[PDB]
RNA sequence: AAAAAAAAAAAAAAUUACU
RNA sequence: GUAAUUUUUUUUUUUUUU
């Protein structure tokens, strides 16, 4: 007995790639359970959609070693009813319930079902990168079993012992689903569909798997190219899968493509997502504003200005975006002057990549006290070493975030977003969770992950890059992930989802 | 016909010519208001400048009155004082000022077009005025000062005090008030627009200055000082300049300490008593001596330059400690409004709920498990202060863990939801579908859960809830800012349920977090009581400076960690939405993923801490939606509390452990934390102990907390509760008699008394003058809350009339207003205040007719049904056992009017007025809402619970609802239904119920007697045999323990008479008070232990049953029986009456310490209660008679009724 | 019949205290 | 010394312009 109901929502396990037999005890069973479901919902349904003793529910159903039966009437009128159409089926054993191990999954059982669960040992069939894993006894025998065609393997399906009631296919062999039908007899076999991509590139320190939220003929890739060929398009559908630091770098290249299942973004995401879009849509809302941290060197900045464009012309408004090196940069011309200047203009032009910034001047010349000039000197350091020395930078943090004076960093953020000039949307990106007392007044903080090993775009650079990862170590230990974790491809599912006007 | 002249106010007595002329005094005063303004503004009053008199401590000072230019000639209104930013999207940055700025009540005007940002600036403005300034207790502000004016004036016998005059220079604008409050419009309006803006407040601090006056605690020429003092705060702001000099005008009592130099006090034991006195030395160490140069810099030019003369008199005139006591509680009430502290709540926001960040930054610890979104699911410290607080706490990680499975998780989750708060708000399309009534009902938590019950079990509940906002919510508090808190919705607060009930088990394996004031005596205090009667001791009371706001997000990682580390560890399947199953997981050193087998605690908990967003939200009607800045810990929350306990007594613990490791000794001895308050205890060397306490801030400071050190040699704070070298010094003005916070005057008879009750008990043990806080509170009753308004139908009018004028003044009102019903008021008798089920309030001497007078009962004295004693009481008991009769003198107790007040009793209006509201809730409606919360614990034990109830009730034993655990769901529902405010068509209900019971009980009324009356009679006699007063009298003798304790006084002298606390008794009332859950206060007063009691006592063998209906389990089971077992050896059910323990402080609550005072003739003891019950008869006899106790023996007669009716 | 302004009568939603 | 106040709808009359 499945969570869902195959029976009903038959598309939605084509989606996993799974395909019901055709029209056995198996038979009887599925028959079986989707009677039970619409019993249950039915029975929900008369006290404000609850069951009344999810216990003997989930003991008659799941164990199928109660019976009720009339010889209260009023208050076992309901159980009595289940009782006699599970006597009905004269099975051995009970059905067990049966749940998925994905999150999307999970979004879609009934309430009912939930309520089971409590007083159930279920069945949880585990998923590898979102599939359910075909050798599992249940999936094995509901549904067809499918057959992996590659290059290696392109045959009649004759070479094998295939029927096409019993076995799917998954085209992997870079060829259309229409030669393969045609020009090799699988013209009576069910084809899966797999909107993804799935990559395994070479990585520093091994292979590196990334799953693409793009079609293999929409992302122009194939075996052998370049991770910087088409790289807009990984950083913003692309996930990599593997424990960070992955070791992904500007020298891979792809070993192997396939068809994927399509990713699903996270529900806590388009939660706090959309909690963002409300300010932006209401009236009762004078500024707006999404905090986004994120590590030094994760590809924010080329992100988060796309991002800034497609939200503001979908909402028709003028959207600010302050980089996270904004007040570094106003900092380091300003530090003297006694009456800076904080308008939204100003300092939009100082936030170019030539322009130095304040806490980049303060590494360089702490590191040089200490005799460190190179890359190699540093990787070289112990552990105790480095943290000696960041703890040395957080005393240079700290004085810009103690106090609310005029060059302060809680006033210029005070006095950018509450000007005349400035947009009523803004969008700033920080560092360090210490920011959160001094950047705007907000309800919406996330927290971004690219394709991106940080400490590799940070070693593999110019224009400085010992100070660069230096400050990217200094400012990792200052930055937990305690908010909501969003990827590039969810923040842009959010404004799809939406509906403008 | 003047208070002052009365014969009451030269003899204190009620004869029936003295209580009928002060009863029509005090009823003129409260009815009409040209009396009123008469009775204040009379021309009679000669207005004086220059005043002369004694101290608090017997000096002379001279004064003279000063009232501020600024005050009488207000400025105009400038609109500079409340500055926006350019955007005008919110108040300017840095402000100077929070609260309302002095100027002329009718500069303030709102010339602008409406819906506009000036015009609702102005609009809330003038809110600020009108609307946040009324803020009274029991009646109209006028009404109150009336009240104290009459009780100083009937004192001290004269008009000729300092206090009218400031009265009289102040309000007296006109021939009518200045400005009065209409309850219709629920604002203050000015009748005098010339006047100052801030004068509405000032006729509280009037109030509250000529309350200390009362208290023994001013004199009256301390009064001008500080009057004059508060007229100075006044010229700027009055609130903001009264915050900013708050501190400095108190910390000046540790210098004057200091130069007594020597100071015989008294010694405690560790089991509670005193044992001994000794003469030490009250000089600080030079690390302290080094602290009293700035601070005196601070008070040359801060301060008040009258009120810096008056702390440099206290300071160079104390010669012992009890001059240094008297000198600091007075300058308490000086820089101590009294009021509560109100304002905008977006003027206050910054400064109460804005985060902060202090010396240093907190940096994280090392991921060890991660999540597929890597999302820390174990985590350790490399090094820093997590590394320090992890070392002690991680060694209570496996004890925790193993508490937390043996709970059942989803029924603790529904006894935590006893609370009908809010949450949010439900919409249209979710209200159409449950319909009418119980959307009624939806701003409570449990019935939000019971209509939302369907998808308890959904995932999908936790993510909806990361949409919606916080919803801030502030409170008010005397002397403090205005701290907005965090309302959370039934979701968000249950994410933090799970990080509650790990951290909450560390309670039960330290002795370092302080249970609070839960016993509310001196058994609160008694830890401090003996290690400030110590010697080379170092007491260390450190106060981390808003705790609240420093929490940042990478300090809250450390309770984290803790956390983390006990949800790995337990076995916890099926907790909410979740349930145990092997999950992906990325590791450290491993490149690729792993699996490992994740319980529902460590789901939750992992969720919980990875998605965190503090920031609240408040939606103000001058700029729409307002959000804070992020870090600030929420502060509603399940762990608020929990968490800076444990995050506080982990980094000082642990800096034990530090300081070990590196070869340092402690000389640490206990330490006691609650929330934000710290208290350290150092005992040892002293340059050990200093050494040990800079280590103890600096670890405070290496993670992120400013704090300041006040450490002392000889005095110690917790929890508003300062004692000096084993002395109570009481904070008086904490309790305000004259305003309160709550825009609800709950009580409306009779409650309201109650409330006057509980706040004069809390008095007793910090005032220096119990007598003249008895004068006080009688006036408060007699004028303050004397009249009962509620609306009668037209057609029933004349005869509610008729029919109720023949034993109680009645007022009427106008004929015709065009509706169904008028109002009509009600003026009770003052008899009425000494009745029972009625006032219950101290009396005075009455006069009996053979012209002798009763007791004047003190401040001891038990309410409840010893209050009916005062009945036979004036009609001479004495007389009435020599003549074997058992009657009431009914014509004596009708002069007095004390069968009027006994009739307004029999009534029950307030009971009556609940059984229409009752009426209205469909239990058709409750029972199905309660079905729906049964589905989620437990499966059942409510219905068990339920019948052993009824199963108990078919005999003769029946338990109260609120009591059986299986009526939990339903009680709350009620009250969720009964929260709504009574309906027009419900007050004619009311009214024609009403009207039924007067034509039924006026017909014939006497007073009524039972016959368990009987055991009321019983006197006492005076022998010439003085008994002995116990050792520990000599010891309190220097240095007296309390301000009202002090020798030769009536609280001193019970001391040496009954003596202290019971210390067996005591720790039976913490064990049953820690059995129960939301419970604040236990009291053997309490329905489940009276009621449990009872059936102890009549039937032992269906005491099990019991046990099942409350759902008591076998620890509670023991816990119970305990206490059943030592109440029975002085407890009795058939004499009811009641303590309070904040009224015996000090004193014992066992009545077997007064058989020792009594002889008691053998032959009366005929039965095996008559031990305990003649115990109680003179236990509550020498508390109530004890002002004029000389120390004679006593000798009980007893009327040969009271003998028949013990036999049998 | 197109609109604006006010008077009467009825309906709609509507003030809020966390642990 | 009461039962009112925000915004929205419908019908009812008033006056102004086509
Ligand atoms: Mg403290
Ligand atoms: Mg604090
Ligand atoms: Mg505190």
């Amino acid at each position: 007995m499945f969570a869902i109901d195959p029976l009903k929502h038959s598309k939605l396990y084509e989606e996993y790639g799974l395909y019901l037999r055709p029209h056995a005890p198996t038979i009887r069973s599925i028959k079986y359970a989707s009677l039970i479901h619409s019993m249950l919902a039915k029975h929900a349904a008369r006290h404000n959609g609850t069951l009344i003793n999810p216990r003997m529910y989930a003991d008659m159903i799941t164990l199928g070693n109660t019976k009720v039966t009339v010889t209260d009437i009023v208050t076992y009128k309901a159980l009595t009813e289940m009782s006699t159409l599970i006597e009905s089926f004269r099975l051995p054993s009970g059905l067990a319930l049966i749940i998925f191990d994905d999150e999307k999954y999970q979004s879609l059982i009934p309430n009912y079902i939930n309520q089971l669960i409590a007083y159930t040992q279920p069945h949880i069939i585990p998923t590898w990168q979102g599939i359910a894993d075909f050798s599992d006894t249940y999936l094995r025998s509901y549904f067809k079993r499918p057959f992996e065609l590659t290059a290696s393997n392109l045959a009649a399906p004759q070479k094998y012992n295939l029927s096409p009631m019993t076995r799917s296919i998954f085209n992997n062999t870079g060829r259309e689903d229409a030669v393969i039908r045609k020009l090799y007899g699988y013209g009576e076999y069910v084809f899966i569909r797999y909107e993804g991509c799935l990559i395994t590139w070479t990585g520093i320190y091994g292979e590196v798997t990334m799953m693409v939220n793009l079609s293999k003929r929409d992302l122009g890739l194939d075996v052998g190219d370049d991770y910087l060929k088409e790289y807009k398009k990984l950083l913003f559908y692309g996930v990599i899968t593997d424990a960070i630091p992955s070791g992904i770098s500007a020298r891979s290249t792809i070993m192997k493509i396939s068809p994927h299942k399509m990713m699903n973004p996270s529900g806590g995401a388009l939660a706090v997502l959309s909690k963002f879009l409300e300010a932006v849509v209401s009236t009762n809302v004078i500024n707006a504003t999404l905090v986004v941290y994120a590590e030094k060197g994760a590809g924010k900045t080329s992100f988060l200005s796309t991002y800034a464009e497609q939200l503001s012309l979908a909402s028709g408004q003028v959207v600010g975006h302050l980089s996270s090196d904004a007040y570094g940069r106003w900092l380091a011309k300003n530090k003297d002057v006694e009456e800076p200047s904080f308008a939204y203009d100003y300092v939009l032009s100082l936030d170019t990549d030539d322009n130095e910034s304040y806490y980049e001047q303060k590494a360089s010349e702490l590191l040089i006290s200490h005799g460190i000039s190179e890359v190699a000197q540093y990787e070289l350091l112990s552990v105790r070493k480095k943290i000696k020395m960041m703890d040395e930078m957080n005393e240079v943090l700290i004085a810009q975030l103690e106090n609310a004076d005029t060059h302060s960093e809680r006033n210029f953020y005070y006095m950018v977003s509450t000007g005349k000039t400035t947009p009523r949307t803004l969008i700033v990106e920080g560092h360090f969770n210490a920011q959160d007392a001094t950047i705007a007044r907000t309800d919406t903080t996330v927290l971004l992950r690219t394709i991106n090993d940080t400490t590799q775009a940070m070693r593999d650079r110019q224009r400085g890059g010992v100070v660069q990862l230096f400050l990217r170590d200094t400012y990792y230990r200052l930055l937990p992930a305690l908010h909501t974790t969003v990827y590039p491809f969810e923040m842009l599912e959010s404004i799809r989802r939406w509906k403008w006007v | 016909t003047e208070l002052y002249n009365t014969i009451f106010s030269e003899t204190r007595k009620f004869t029936r010519e003295s209580f009928k002329e002060i009863e029509h005094l005090t009823a003129k005063l409260a009815n009409d208001r040209v009396a009123r303004h008469d009775f204040l503004f009379n021309n009679s009053i000669a207005l004086i400048s220059d005043y002369s008199g004694e101290d608090s401590n017997g000096n002379q000072l001279q004064a003279t009155v000063t009232i501020p230019n600024e005050i009488t000639n207000p400025k105009e209104y400038d609109p500079s004082d409340y500055p926006l930013a350019e955007d005008e999207s919110f108040f300017k940055q840095g402000h100077k000022y929070d609260y309302l700025v002095t100027f002329r009540a009718g500069s303030l005007t709102n010339t602008y077009e409406p819906k506009t940002k000036m015009y609702k600036l102005h609009a809330a403005l003038d809110k600020l005025m009108h609307v946040k300034q009324r803020k009274s207790r029991f009646a109209d502000l006028w009404r109150e000062l009336c009240a104290v004016i009459a009780s100083l004036d009937v004192w001290y016998q004269t008009t000729n005090y300092p206090l009218r005059t400031y009265v009289k220079l102040l309000f007296h604008k006109g021939d009518e008030f200045p400005f009065y409050e209409s309850p219709s419009q629920d604002k203050i309006i000015f009748n005098d627009k010339s006047v100052a803006s801030i004068l509405p407040t000032f006729v509280y601090t009037c109030c509250q200055v000529g309350t200390a006056i009362m208290s023994g605690i001013l004199t009256h020429v301390e009064s001008i000082v500080a009057m004059n003092h508060f007229l100075h705060c006044a010229k700027d702001s009055y609130i903001d300049e009264k915050l900013k000099i708050k501190g400095i005008g108190r910390s000046w009592y540790q210098e004057a300490l200091h130069n007594v130099g020597r100071a015989t006090v008294p010694v405690w034991s560790q089991f509670n008593e005193v044992i001994g006195h000794r003469t030490k030395t009250t000089s600080e160490p030079h690390f302290v001596s080094s602290t009293f140069i700035s601070l005196r810099a601070k008070r040359a030019e801060l301060l008040y330059p009258e009120f810096n003369e008056y702390i440099n008199r206290a300071l160079r005139l104390s010669k012992t400690q009890n001059d240094v006591a008297n000198y600091y509680a007075a300058c308490r009430a000086m820089t101590n409004d009294g009021t509560f502290l109100a304002t905008l709540t977006e003027l206050s926001l910054d400064a109460a709920v804005f985060p902060r960040i202090e010396q240093r930054l907190v940096t994280r610890p090392a991921v060890l498990m991660s999540n597929t979104r890597h999302e820390s699911l174990k985590q350790k410290y490399a090094n820093g202060v997590g590394s320090i607080a992890q070392s002690y706490l991680s060694s209570f990680t496996d004890e925790i863990a193993k508490r937390v499975n043996g709970i059942h998780h989803d029924e603790a989750w529904l006894n935590f939801l006893t609370t009908s708060s809010p949450g949010r708000k439900l919409t249209e399309i979710e209200k159409l579908e449950v319909g009418g009534d119980v959307a009624a009902w939806s701003n409570s938590r449990i019935v939000m859960q019971a209509v939302f019950a369907r998808e308890y079990r959904t995932p999908e509940r936790i993510f909806k809830s990361l949409k919606a906002p916080i919803k801030l919510v502030e409170r008010q508090q005397s002397d403090r800012r205005q701290r907005a808190i965090s309302g959370l919705d039934n979701d968000r607060l249950f994410l933090s349920f799970m990080p509650y009930t790990i951290g909450k088990q560390i309670y039960d394996l330290n002795d370092n977090a302080a249970q609070g004031k839960q016993a509310g005596n001196a058994f609160d205090i008694g830890e401090m009581l003996y290690w400030t009667s110590q010697r080379n001791v170092l007491l260390s009371s450190i106060d981390v400076a808003g705790m609240d706001a420093s929490v940042t997000t990478n300090t809250k990682d450390i309770y984290n960690t803790f956390v983390l580390d006990v949800a790995s560890k337990c076995t916890v399947p099926r907790f909410g939405p979740y349930y145990a199953k092997n999950m992906e997981v990325f590791e450290v050193g491993k490149r690729q993923s792993q699996v490992k087998y994740v319980n529902a605690a460590w789901q939750a908990c992992a969720l919980e801490a990875a998605n965190s967003q503090t920031s609240t939200s408040y939606e103000s009607e001058i700029f729409g939606q307002v959000k804070n800045a992020e870090g600030t810990y929420p502060s509603g929350r399940a762990d608020t509390s929990t968490h800076h306990t444990v995050l506080l007594q982990g980094l000082v613990r642990g800096n034990e452990l530090k300081r070990a490791s590196d070869g340092k000794n402690s000389c640490l001895t206990t330490i006691k934390i609650l929330g934000d308050d710290i208290m350290e205890i150092f005992q040892g060397n002293e340059n050990d102990t200093h050494d040990h306490a800079v280590s103890n801030a600096s670890i405070l400071n290496e993670s992120g907390f400013a704090t300041t050190a006040e450490l002392s040699q000889n005095s110690i704070v917790l929890l508003q509760q300062l004692v000096v070298n084993g002395t109570f010094w009481g904070f008086a003005d904490r309790i305000s008699l004259w305003t309160r916070e709550d825009t609800k005057d709950i009580g409306r008879l009779n409650l309201a008394m109650m409330e006057l009750n509980a706040l004069i008990d809390d008095l007793l043990f910090r005032v220096r003058r119990p007598e003249g806080l008895k004068m006080l509170g009688f006036f408060c009753g007699a004028i303050c809350l004397r009249r009962f308004t509620l609306s009668v139908d037209n057609k029933l009018y004349d005869s509610t009339y008729n029919n109720l004028s023949k034993y109680m003044t009645l007022v009427k009102y106008d004929k015709n207003p065009d509706f169904d019903s008028t109002l009509m008021s009600l003026i009770l008798p003052l008899a009425w205040l000494f009745m029972p089920r009625g006032g219950e309030y101290p009396a005075y001497p009455f006069e009996r007719r053979d012209g002798t007078f009763t007791e004047d009962e003190s401040m001891f004295t038990a309410r409840g049904a010893y209050k009916r004693r005062l009945l036979y009481d004036v009609s001479n008991i004495r007389e009435m056992i020599q003549q074997n009769s058992m009657v009431l003198d009914d014509d004596l107790l009708h002069e007095y009017g004390f069968t009027g007040a006994l009739l307004l009793i029999d009534l029950n209006i307030l009971d009556l007025i609940d059984e229409v509201k009752k009426e209205d809730i469909s239990p058709v409606k409750v029972n199905e809402l309660a079905t729906s919360l049964e589905q989620l614990g437990k499966l059942g034990e409510r219905e068990k619970s339920r019948r052993a109830a009824s199963d108990l009730k078919i005999r003769g034993h029946a338990l109260s609802n609120d009591i059986v655990y299986g009526y939990g769901l339903q009680e709350k529902i009620q009250k969720s239904a009964m929260a709504t405010k009574e309906t027009t068509v419900q007050s004619k209900r009311v009214s024609s119920r009403l009207h039924e019971v007067i034509v039924a009980k006026t017909r014939d009324y006497k007073i009524p007697t039972m016959p368990a009356d009987a055991l009321h009679l019983y006197e006492f006699e005076v022998e010439d045999v003085t008994v002995d007063l116990l050792p520990h009298a000599k010891h309190t003798s220097y240095s007296n323990l309390a301000y009202n304790m002090s020798f030769g006084s009536d609280g001193w002298f019970a001391f040496a008479l009954l003596g202290g606390l019971d210390r067996s008794a005591n720790l039976l009332r913490l064990d049953v008070a820690s059995i129960r859950g939301n419970y604040h206060k236990f009291s053997y007063d309490d329905p489940v232990f009276k009621q449990g009691y009872k059936i102890y006592k009549s039937d032992a063998t269906l005491l099990n049953d019991f046990f099942v209906a409350i759902s008591a389990g076998p620890k509670e089971q023991g816990i119970l029986l305990r206490a059943f077992a030592y109440y029975s050896l002085y407890g009795n059910v058939e004499y009811h009456y009641v303590l309070s323990p904040r009224q015996l402080f000090f004193l014992s609550d066992n009545p077997v310490s007064a058989e020792r005072l009594v002889r008691i003739p053998p032959s009366y003891y005929v039965s095996t209660q008559c031990r305990a019950l003649y115990n109680i008869f003179s236990y509550l006899h020498i508390l109530r008679s004890i002002t004029s106790n000389q120390g004679k023996r006593l000798g009980m007669v007893l009327h040969p009724g009271l003998i028949a009716y013990v036999r049998g």
